[PDB]
């Protein structure tokens, strides 16, 4: 189901996509898996205080 | 909210005491950050007061995990609410669902040593914007007990300090609300007597001439822990009747 | 991990559509035959082929989309032994010899040489780790065609 | 790592001994004044004692300098003070 | 001088198409093999830090004495309101510090267009919403400070005391001097009467509104030229 | 404090916070202040470098030139539980630990 | 800025240790936070294509037809002989196709310096050994050809025909016009009185001979500057 839903909208195909190195700037050898992952920040306990 | 929901993010906020729920349908007249008054038409339909039911929204209060729970109103001006509708958000809720973290652009790739075991690399744009800026609240209790010379007092009269220390402090020793305090500033104006052993023959003479309250007490106030530096959001007010309601109350 | 992943990806050889046995390293007729075949349509570029001069000049050609492999093994065989002599021992990296190196180097060489020898492998270890991009994905987990048959 | 640690280690019979030499050398280095290696090419930035030992000049022995009567390491201390101008407390 | 036929007789036709004071595409062609994405990275490296700027410094509120306060007439708390002022882009011609006067009451979504216009201060995005206001006297006066700098400066390192000398109530906010927010570059194959192996560089620079696109790309080319200029006088 | 990875960081050095050095390394500061124009006497210097000061950032780093420290984890099993590294002023709160270490 | 600390106040002191004319380690420091890769890369991709130069196109041998055969009176093999010429570097003013002849026999190691001095051709690498002659009629005469190109042009897509059209005797050779052979950059931690998080740019230089490592950097820097001067005047 997923793979079929990736060919319906923009933009890359199969998943991975060709990026570019931030340091060099040349063609990034072979595409990479990217997107928007929902992450979460963890609270800071009293122990975290230096 | 995440870019992928299951159908439980909206159930947690509603059922639990996270999102405020109206008691009875009516027409909203005003919407404040601290209160959301609902003018219920118990009588004839008129802008006049009638079934007034005030709803208090917890703004900045200290919790157990030193976190801050807020409730930002959603309903605007003039909006017929129904029994079961949301009036204000919660600690992390957007509208009616749940939103813990955020949604950013992720790119899995071994950068350069940093992301070895369980490490995370984030751009400098994350600090330029308050997207992860959370609110922390620490409680610093200050109790004055009975001294061998007599009960302690809570006043701004505290020697051995600077001008910037007693500047933010009122005429009772307690700092006002909204002070840009920092590491070193006094939060609570508590004093504590010394003792005959700690007294010098020089300050003993003026003790029985210029009054008893001259050089008997010393410096013993609550300051700000080294390292942390924030602002005052809530002060505590207490005054025992048996100790007389001084300039504090 | 991240350190050995960068060096490992470097010293590898890709193989795709190949028919004629291409072993230019050694023979004389093979070097000429598969020399003009590269610009042709038969022999591909991402295959087994080695023909040039030194190691430094090899990377020059691999940059013009002419050569691919046979350069990762050459660039790694000069940069590492650059900050530290004794190349007779410095050649066995691999995956399991990654721990055997820190054992054989100290014995033959000394303590001081090993100190700077660890800094070199470190830098280039994570450097090429991003130059290649070993990103893991869902499609990366290739499912065997013999799976549905066994089940 | 540290410069010529191997060569230093080779310089002594016992590993633990080399540490004692450098430490003692560092001690004198501050108190009496300064060291044997300086003008042409010595360390750069702000730095320390092993750099000397790596060099040939120093001599570390079991009992190199002492006194004829009584065990007095002290004679060494006296001569050093006489010779080295910079003074510590 | 024409000299040899390579790049001298084949200049770079730059067709600029600037719009407002943010997104402004710039064309660059023709370029030789592997020389398009090369310039795209170099300019990008400089247009992320080496470029000074002017953002919000210290914010003042009428009845608010600390960030964690609340006003009567707005559903959004001060803590959130200040954030919308952090990203607020402000451009100044030549002034060290300038205070922007703002005032509005009654019902009506107060946007960045309500800010009093200044002879040297110019708004670029008057569409950015700050907060929603309601009836019952919703007066919200604010004094925005604007200073210059470079890079990111925490609100705990600088700590400014403008309306702190005697009176108190203000709260310091983060300062984002970095103008550029997003810059892309394409290297699509270009064709010419000569050869086919060419790279077309189309850079799409986007500034928050602090520094003009033309002024940004220019200052970057100056600093970058100095970086490669250090490779001359040996020693 | 929390730990992290130090790529560019070598086995010879470590990446410790800067504010933390203001406290623990105070004794080595006093004996270096009377040499410059930061502080006058030892006594009057006990009420300045004892807290949040930015004038000490330089003088302090001049002392951490050749004076390594000892890192340690609570669960100390073998000998490598406490190693020595050259302190390096790094912004933040986390301490940089060498990948190989 | 002079007062405030910056890359301007602290220039990039270049300390070169050029040896002979085949390799030279160039050190440079200190660098700011983000100027340790933009310098070693901006020149890296230019010294591998954009950098002009002249290389060997094809060489003919008397009596020898193939390139993998053998020549009488020669200690080495024609394979290695023509292989070493790939490293042999010479420069030409303005010639499309120039042919350098050489004739020498008897006991005496022939070198690149034995080539007849052309008024429009420079050796630059006289010491470069090509073959070691002995006794038994060690006759060896070749006419090496050098063309003025750019980057790297394979001997399969180019292929000239001085005596290859109808006659036979010429042998194509990989033409590496680009002088710079290999270029790698390393970033290590630097010690500074103030801050400690400073990057260090140290790139080694390799060259065939046409140009020296020192002048190889300045030429790669001036070209990058010319592109920055293109965003100045619009057209």
């Amino acid at each position: 189901e997923i793979k079929e839903l990736l060919k319906l909208g923009d933009l890359p195909t199969s998943g991975q996509i060709r990026l570019y190195d931030g340091r060099t700037g040349e063609q990034f050898e072979r595409p990479v898996t990217v997107g928007y992952m929902y992450m979460l920040k963890l609270n800071h306990l009293v122990d975290d205080k230096m | 909210k995440p870019l992928v929901g299951t159908g439980m993010e909206r159930a947690v906020a509603v059922d639990s005491g996270v999102t405020a729920v109206a008691k009875r349908g009516g027409v909203v007249q005003y919407v404040d950050a601290s209160r959301i008054v609902i003018k219920v038409n118990e009588d004839e339909m008129y802008p006049g007061e009638a079934g007034i039911d005030i709803y208090n929204l917890t703004k900045y209060t200290r919790s157990n995990q030193n976190t801050c729970i807020n409730q930002m109103p959603c309903v605007s001006l003039g909006e017929p609410v129904e029994r079961g509708d949301v009036l204000a958000d919660g600690p992390s809720t957007d509208l009616g669902e749940l939103a813990l973290g955020q949604n950013m652009r992720v790119a899995f790739m071994p950068w350069n040593g940093y992301n070895f075991e369980d490490s995370i690399l984030v751009s400098e744009r994350v600090v330029q914007e308050d997207r992860f800026t959370t609110i922390h609240i620490q409680e610093l209790a200050c109790v004055s007990r009975d001294t061998k010379l007599g009960p302690e007092e809570i006043t701004a009269d505290i020697p051995n300090v600077g001008e910037a220390a007693l500047s933010k402090l009122d005429e009772s020793g307690i700092v006002y609300i909204g002070a840009e305090v920092t590491g070193g500033d006094i939060l609570v104006g508590k004093v504590t007597p010394k003792g005959e052993t700690q007294l010098t023959p020089e300050e003993k003479l003026l003790r029985a001439i210029f009054g008893e309250k001259a050089s008997d007490v010393k410096d013993s106030s609550l300051r700000v822990p080294n390292g942390v530096s924030g602002t005052v959001i809530d002060v505590q007010v207490f005054t025992r009747d048996g100790v007389e309601k001084d300039k504090r109350a | 991990q991240d350190v050995v992943l960068g060096l490992y990806y470097m010293t590898r050889d890709c193989v795709n559509a190949k028919g004629e046995g291409m072993v230019l390293t050694g023979p004389k007729e093979a070097e000429r035959l598969y020399r003009s075949g590269l610009a042709s349509l038969h022999a591909r570029v991402k295959v087994r082929i080695t023909e040039y001069e030194k190691d430094a000049n090899g990377e020059l050609v691999a940059k013009t989309s002419l050569k691919d492999t046979t350069v990762g093994r050459a660039i790694l065989w000069m940069i590492v032994p650059k900050g530290l002599p004794y190349s007779i021992v410095n050649q066995a990296l691999g995956k399991k010899a990654i721990s055997k190196m820190l054992n054989t180097c100290y014995r033959i060489l000394g303590l001081k040489p090993t100190v700077i020898f660890a800094d070199q492998i470190m830098y280039t270890g994570f450097a090429y780790a991003a130059r290649s991009g070993a990103s893991v994905g869902i499609d990366d987990m290739v499912i065997p065609e013999k799976k549905h048959e066994i089940i | 790592a540290r410069v010529t640690v191997q060569d230093a280690v080779e310089k002594i019979g016992n590993r633990f001994d080399l540490v004692l030499v450098a430490a003692r050398r560092a001690r004198q280095m501050q108190v009496g004044g300064k060291d044997p290696l300086v003008p042409e090419e010595n360390d750069k930035t702000t730095v320390i004692a092993l750099r000397e030992i790596e060099e040939g000049l120093i001599n570390n022995q079991i009992l190199d300098v002492r006194e004829r009567q009584e065990q007095q390491e002290q004679e060494a201390a006296e001569l050093q003070a006489v010779t080295a101008i910079a003074e510590g407390r | 001088m024409q000299g040899s036929v390579t790049e001298f007789l084949k200049p770079r036709l730059v067709d600029i198409e600037q719009v407002s004071s943010t997104h402004a595409k710039v064309t660059l062609e023709p370029l030789e093999r592997g020389f398009g994405h090369t310039l795209g990275n170099a300019l990008r490296r400089i247009l992320l830090s080496s470029m000074p700027g002017c953002a919000v410094t210290e914010v003042e509120i009428d009845g608010v004495l600390h960030e964690y306060s609340t006003k009567e007439g707005v559903q959004e708390d001060i803590l959130e309101i200040l954030l919308n002022l952090k990203g607020l882009a402000v451009r100044v011609q030549g002034k060290d510090e300038v205070i922007l006067t703002l005032n509005k009451s009654g019902i009506g979504p107060v946007t960045a267009a309500d800010i009093t216009h200044d002879g040297d201060v110019e708004i670029v995005k008057p569409q950015h919403v700050i907060c929603h206001l309601t009836d019952e006297n919703a007066s919200i006066s604010m004094r925005i400070k604007v200073q210059r700098g470079r890079g990111y400066v925490p609100a705990s390192t600088r700590i400014h005391s403008e309306e702190d000398e005697r009176p108190i109530g203000r709260l310091l906010v983060d300062a984002c001097y970095s103008p550029v927010e997003r810059i892309a570059y394409n290297v699509e194959a270009a064709r010419v009467e000569q050869r086919t192996d060419l790279d077309k560089l189309v850079i799409e620079m986007e500034t928050n509104g602090t520094i003009d696109p033309e002024e940004a790309i220019r200052r970057a080319a100056t600093i970058l030229a100095e970086q490669l200029e250090a490779f001359v006088d040996l020693r | 404090s929390v730990i992290t990875v130090g790529p560019y960081l070598r086995l010879h050095q470590c990446g410790l916070p800067k504010k933390m050095a203001l406290e623990l390394f105070k004794p080595f500061i006093y004996g270096k202040l009377e040499l410059r124009g930061l502080a006058t006497t030892i006594k009057a210097a006990k009420k300045m470098v004892e807290r949040e000061e930015a004038v000490v950032w330089d003088i302090l780093d001049e002392v951490i030139r050749e004076h390594p420290v000892l890192l340690n984890r609570a669960p100390t099993l073998h000998r490598l539980g406490i190693q020595a590294f050259e302190p390096v002023l790094i912004e933040g709160k986390a301490i940089q630990l060498h990948p190989l270490v």
